[PDB]
This record gives C-alpha cells, sequence and structure tokens, in this order.
C-alpha cells in the first residue's frame, strides 16, 4: 500500500490550495482518509478525516469552516479544499488510511507528505 | 430488517435521511416510531408515508423502491433520539435495529487516567484496576490492559456514559478484575487506549 | 387513553409471573393489545399479541410456548403469564393499543402501527440477592481524575454524591454494568484542578437505597 | 362479526377516486340499513354515511361534495365512491349491515373487517 500527496506549495494568507492523497494497492472506498499536519518540532495534529460516503466528515478546531476534506472513490483518491489560509497553516500535511472500516484511527498507511508554506 | 445507518452525526436544522433496508419480508409498508432515552417510543409515521395527527411537518415519508426511508427536512434542536422502523409480516411484526442520531461537533481525543486497587479491596481478595476515558468524541473508542506487557482478554468490563448534555462527549471506564494471589504475580499495569482523534495510542501505567 | 401496566418486581430463575395491563376510556372490544419488550440497552422486541376474544393470538419466537396470554373483558383488562423464566428475560415490558384485525388488514401499502404506549414495568430475573456495595477509592496520582469503585451491589439503583452535593462540575457516574456474579459495579470519576489536590477534600458519599447502605468514602491522592 | 367483505381498497394519489363495496358472503335476501365507518390511526371510530331501507343517504358534515353512497338491488352490496381524495381521509373504511337472510326472519346486525385506504403521492 502507497499513498502519495500533492499539491502543497507556498501560497498567501487568504489563498486557496487544494491537496490530493492517492492511494495505490487498496481499495479506499471501505475506509476512512485522513489528513495530519506536522510543523516543524511540534506534534503531528489531526486535521480533518472523511469517512466512507454519508458516514461523513470531521474536523479539527483550527481548521473547521475553511477546510473541507472530499473523496474520489472511484480514483482512490482523498482531497483537502483549504481556503482562507493562515500562517499558522504552514506545516508538512500527510494523509493516512483507517485500516478500521469501523472507524477507530487505525492509521497503518502514511504518505510522504507534502509541504504546505502560507506567507506572503 | 436492518436500518443502514447506525450513528448519523448531525449539526442542528440541516436535513438528513435513515433507511431501513427491507429485508424482503413481505415488505409490508413501514411505521416509523420514535424513541428518547428512558420513555415510551411514540409514533410518527403509519403506512411509510403519512403523519400522526398531531406531529410537526419536518417529518416525511418515501417509499424509494423497495428501500423504505424517512427524511427530516430541519433539523430542530429537540429531535435528538432512537428511531426504529417496524415491518410487519405474516403473522408476527419485528422492530428494527434501530439508529440514533446525534449532535455533530468538531473530534475531541479522550483524557487517560488510571487507578490501581485500593489496599482496603485487595486486603479481601479481589484487585479492581480502572482506566477512564474522559469526555471523548466519537464514541468508538479501545482500551486494551496490558500487565506485565501482556495483552488481556476476558477480565475487563466497560461502561460508557450517555453523551453529555452540554458538551456533546462522552466518557468510559474499563475495569480490569482479577483476583489478589493474580494481581500480585505481576508489575506492570497498563491502559492502552485509542481512538480516531489521538495520533498514537495513549498509555497510562502504574508499577505495583 | 391511559394504558398503565402493573406486576413487575424480581423473580427467581425458571419461576412464574403474571402482569396486567389495564386499559381505560377506548371501546375495549375494537383494539388489540401487543406486549413490546426491551432488554437493556438493545433495541426493541415484539413479544405477543391479544384481539378482544382468545380466539386471536399470535406469538414470537422467543416466548412461544413459554409464554400464555390472556383477555379479560369485563375489566378491559389483558393479562401476561411467563413461566420459566431464563436469566435473560430481564427486560422492561410495555403495553401497546392497536388495531384488532390487524393482519386482515396489513399489506403492501398499509401498516397500522402502534398508537399509545403505557410506561412500563421493570421485570428482572435473578439468583440474585439484596447487597449494599462495597465503596473503593480511585486514587489521584493540569487537571486529576478521582473517583470511587461502587461495586457488587444489587438491585439497582445506586446514587453518589461527591463532597454532600457540593461538587457536581467534571462529575459522571458511570452506568451499571452486570458482573459475572449477577451483581452490579460502577465508578464514580470526577476530574478537579491538580493544584487542589494537596488542599481540597474529596468524599464521594454513595446510597443504595434498597439495602439501606450509606457510605462516605474520603479519596485521598 | 364475519360473514360480509369489504373490497377495493388501495394506494391513490391525492384527488383521486375509487369505490369501495361492501357485500354478503352467501345468497343473502335484502340489506335494510347499511353505513360506512371510518377508525384512522389515532381517532375513534367516526362514521361516514348511512343509507336507509328505501333511500336517505344521509351524510357526514365534512364529506358532502365527495362520497356517493348507494346500493344495488339487484346483487345485495352496498356502494360506496369516493371522489377527489384528500390526506385526511386515509383509514380503515368498516362497513355495518342489518342483513335479514329469509323473507321472514327477524332482521340481525353484522359488522365487517373493513379495507384500508392510503392517500399521498
Amino acid at each position: 500500500v502507497q499513498l502519495q500527496e500533492s499539491g502543497g506549495g507556498l501560497v498567501q494568507p487568504g489563498g486557496s490550495l487544494r491537496l490530493s492523497c492517492a492511494a495505490s494497492g487498496r481499495t479506499i472506498s471501505r475506509y476512512a482518509m485522513s489528513w495530519f499536519r506536522q510543523a516543524p518540532g511540534k506534534e503531528r495534529e489531526f486535521v480533518a478525516v472523511a469517512r466512507r460516503s454519508g458516514d461523513g466528515a470531521f474536523y479539527a478546531d483550527s481548521v473547521q469552516g475553511r477546510f473541507t476534506v472530499s473523496r474520489d472513490d472511484a480514483k482512490n483518491t482523498v482531497y483537502l479544499q483549504m481556503n482562507s489560509l493562515k500562517p499558522e497553516d504552514t506545516a508538512v500535511y500527510y494523509c493516512a488510511i483507517d485500516s478500521d472500516t469501523f472507524y477507530s484511527g487505525s492509521y497503518d498507511y502514511w504518505g510522504q507528505g507534502t509541504q504546505v508554506t502560507v506567507s506572503s | 430488517m436492518t436500518q443502514s445507518p447506525s450513528s448519523l452525526s448531525a449539526s442542528v436544522g440541516d436535513r438528513v435521511t435513515i433507511t431501513c433496508r427491507a429485508s424482503q419480508s413481505v415488505s409490508s409498508a413501514v411505521a416509523w416510531y420514535q424513541q428518547k432515552p428512558g420513555k415510551a417510543p411514540k409514533l410518527l409515521i403509519y403506512s411509510a408515508s403519512s403523519l400522526y395527527s398531531g406531529v410537526p411537518s419536518r417529518f416525511s415519508g418515501s417509499r424509494s423502491g423497495t428501500d423504505f426511508t424517512l427524511t427530516i427536512s430541519s433539523l430542530q434542536p429537540e429531535d435528538f433520539a432512537t428511531y426504529y422502523c417496524q415491518q410487519s409480516s405474516s403473522s408476527l411484526i419485528t422492530f428494527g435495529q434501530g439508529t440514533k442520531v446525534e449532535i455533530k461537533r468538531t473530534v475531541a481525543a479522550p483524557s487517560v487516567f488510571i487507578f490501581p486497587p485500593s489496599d482496603s479491596q485487595l486486603k479481601s481478595g479481589t484487585a479492581s484496576v480502572v482506566c477512564l476515558l474522559n469526555n471523548f468524541y466519537p464514541r468508538e473508542a479501545k482500551v486494551q490492559w496490558k500487565v506485565d506487557n501482556a495483552l488481556q482478554s476476558g477480565n475487563s468490563q466497560e461502561s460508557v456514559t450517555e453523551q453529555d448534555s452540554k458538551d456533546s462527549t462522552y466518557s468510559l471506564s474499563s475495569t480490569l478484575t482479577l483476583s489478589k494471589a493474580d494481581y500480585e504475580k505481576h508489575k506492570v499495569y497498563a491502559c492502552e487506549v485509542t481512538h480516531q482523534g489521538l495520533s498514537s495510542p495513549v498509555t497510562k501505567s502504574f508499577n505495583r | 387513553v391511559q394504558l398503565v401496566e402493573s406486576g413487575g418486581g424480581l423473580v427467581q430463575p425458571g419461576g412464574s409471573l403474571r402482569l396486567s395491563c389495564a386499559a381505560s376510556g377506548f371501546n375495549f372490544s375494537y383494539y388489540s393489545i401487543h406486549w413490546v419488550r426491551q432488554a437493556p440497552g438493545k433495541g426493541l422486541e415484539w413479544v405477543a399479541y391479544i384481539s378482544s376474544s382468545s380466539s386471536y393470538t399470535s406469538y414470537a419466537d422467543s416466548v412461544k410456548g413459554r409464554f400464555t396470554i390472556s383477555a379479560d373483558t369485563s375489566k378491559n383488562t389483558a393479562y401476561l403469564q411467563m413461566n420459566s423464566l431464563r436469566a435473560e428475560d430481564t427486560a422492561v415490558y410495555y403495553c401497546a393499543r392497536g388495531y384488532q384485525y390487524w393482519q386482515y388488514h396489513a399489506s403492501w401499502y398499509w401498516n397500522g402501527g402502534l398508537d399509545y404506549w403505557g410506561q412500563g414495568t421493570l421485570v428482572t430475573v435473578s439468583s440474585a440477592s439484596t447487597k449494599g456495595p462495597s465503596v473503593f477509592p480511585l486514587a489521584p496520582s493540569g487537571t486529576a481524575a478521582l473517583g470511587c469503585l461502587v461495586k457488587d451491589y444489587f438491585p439497582e439503583p445506586v446514587t453518589v454524591s461527591w463532597n454532600s452535593g457540593a461538587l457536581t462540575s467534571g462529575v459522571h457516574t458511570f452506568p451499571a454494568v452486570l458482573q459475572s456474579s449477577g451483581l452490579y459495579s460502577l465508578s464514580s470519576v470526577v476530574t478537579v484542578p491538580s493544584s487542589s489536590l494537596g488542599t481540597q477534600t474529596y468524599i464521594c458519599n454513595v446510597n443504595h437505597k434498597p439495602s439501606n447502605t450509606k457510605v462516605d468514602k474520603k479519596v485521598e491522592p | 362479526q364475519r360473514q360480509l367483505v369489504e373490497s377495493g381498497g388501495g394506494l391513490v394519489q391525492p384527488g383521486g377516486s375509487l369505490r369501495l363495496s361492501c357485500a354478503a358472503s352467501r345468497s343473502i335476501f335484502s340489506i335494510d340499513t347499511a353505513g360506512w365507518f371510518r377508525q384512522a390511526p389515532g381517532k375513534e371510530r367516526e362514521g361516514v354515511a348511512t343509507i336507509t331501507r328505501d333511500g336517505n343517504a344521509n351524510y357526514a358534515d365534512s364529506v358532502k361534495g365527495r362520497f356517493t353512497i348507494s346500493r344495488d338491488r339487484a346483487r345485495n352490496t352496498v356502494y360506496l365512491q369516493m371522489n377527489s381524495l384528500e390526506p385526511e381521509d386515509t383509514a380503515v373504511y368498516y362497513c355495518n349491515a342489518a342483513i335479514r337472510t329469509t323473507v321472514r326472519t327477524s332482521a340481525q346486525e353484522y359488522w365487517g373487517k373493513g379495507t384500508p385506504v392510503t392517500v399521498s403521492s
């Protein structure tokens, strides 16, 4: 199983990016897919989770309202639409598969991450 | 009867749908009931499409295919309870396993605490070890007991609170019960917790 | 239209017991009576059905044979007669009005439903006798948690307060769970400021009325 | 009270129409006085219409304009045609009767079993 994040980059405050996470070796349709982020030296922190279609998306306090997670099951890809970006959002963003279909966060597979830098 | 969604989360005023898979019964039309915690279930919809006299108009029926569904158009802050579908049959009806709406709220990871058995209890011949997962959301969590790093099975029980009316969280207790003699054979007592809000398991432990 | 259940105490396994469903108001010879059961913390489950006469009676496989329904239009009353009670039948039984000819009707486009529900009695099967809890501290080791373990009592309920009701914020008294002994156990916990542990006293006040048990337990760091 | 058999109920969109027909079980001489009752799921058995020996067609006070009782003296069968239905007329529609078996035996009541009628999209 492999995950690959893309879509990061340098973006101005208030601006928008859309991160993508492409999975191979695993059908994502049965699994929740989550986004985490890690600023240097800090702990890797939860951002968002897209559960299976119909089971809802959930978000961290810091990104609620500005970020939206969404899924393309057919293409084994999950997305993080990031609007109204803040300096505080600068981090490496990571995608992870929840291997537990009952949603207990058994994150066995992780991507390598994609850098997001929000500054002018 | 198998209601498809089982823990449908939602926020106030929005629209939600709930479906009851016809388990290829006689397929006589469903009749949705509602029940709040610890009270008498009320009627909501009979013959799958009509309302019960004196029931707010937010509700609705639908007879999509052979998958009967209910749709709350706008969610009043009052409607938060378990819902039941009831299909007739040849000569015995049967209620569905039932789903339960709940209040949307941004994920909260548990705070974890461990408690050793008291000397008073031990002197009586039993050791209860308690692990507390406090104020978390959503409800799903796992507690694993390890005793000298050995995973335990069959000697613990869990209780979970009802959702808190103010902060919409749960708390959970796991109690490991050992004989005094078994308790005194081991040193390290650990409860290891996972939850979707935790990036890595949280372990709380003590040395006997 | 006031259905009323009655007749629920405590039974030894395999025993027998009657349950009374007093009706009122509606012309009783027009409506059926259903007994809908609910285990603790599960979904409802249909159990029996009696019409005006005794010429109509279905049943549910769970109590097929073990249960005898009966009617008496003299006092609009309906009676359930349970025998060979099993350890699991512990439940909260109901009543429910509903159409008389509810079979000849039911079809792919109509389902009468259960209009008026009672309030429920609590049958409970056990071998278990009345017993007050043992109360043990859950000692604390910027928020601390502490508590009391309230163990091996029967029947429900118990109450737990903290500092004689002066401490209410952050208290969680867990739902009781039945142990393999057939006795209940629960913990009551509270989170408090860690900086308070040295100078604030924490006492859980446990009351189990069925046994007249009252225990104050000081919970020390 | 059996040996009467209504028939004809069935799903119908708002504003449709349909004809229920109380009947008899076998070779009945005459139907003195009919009557069609309604027992919607949260109310009491109301009553909707009443023919008499010869003809009176007395109705309720909420239905005049849509419900046309009748009789069929040939094959003893009371009729009831409801027209331009509404979502408030959902109920099971019982039938009453005053059957008299043979030309000299006194009258005798009879109730039906009724049929359902649902109105919705």
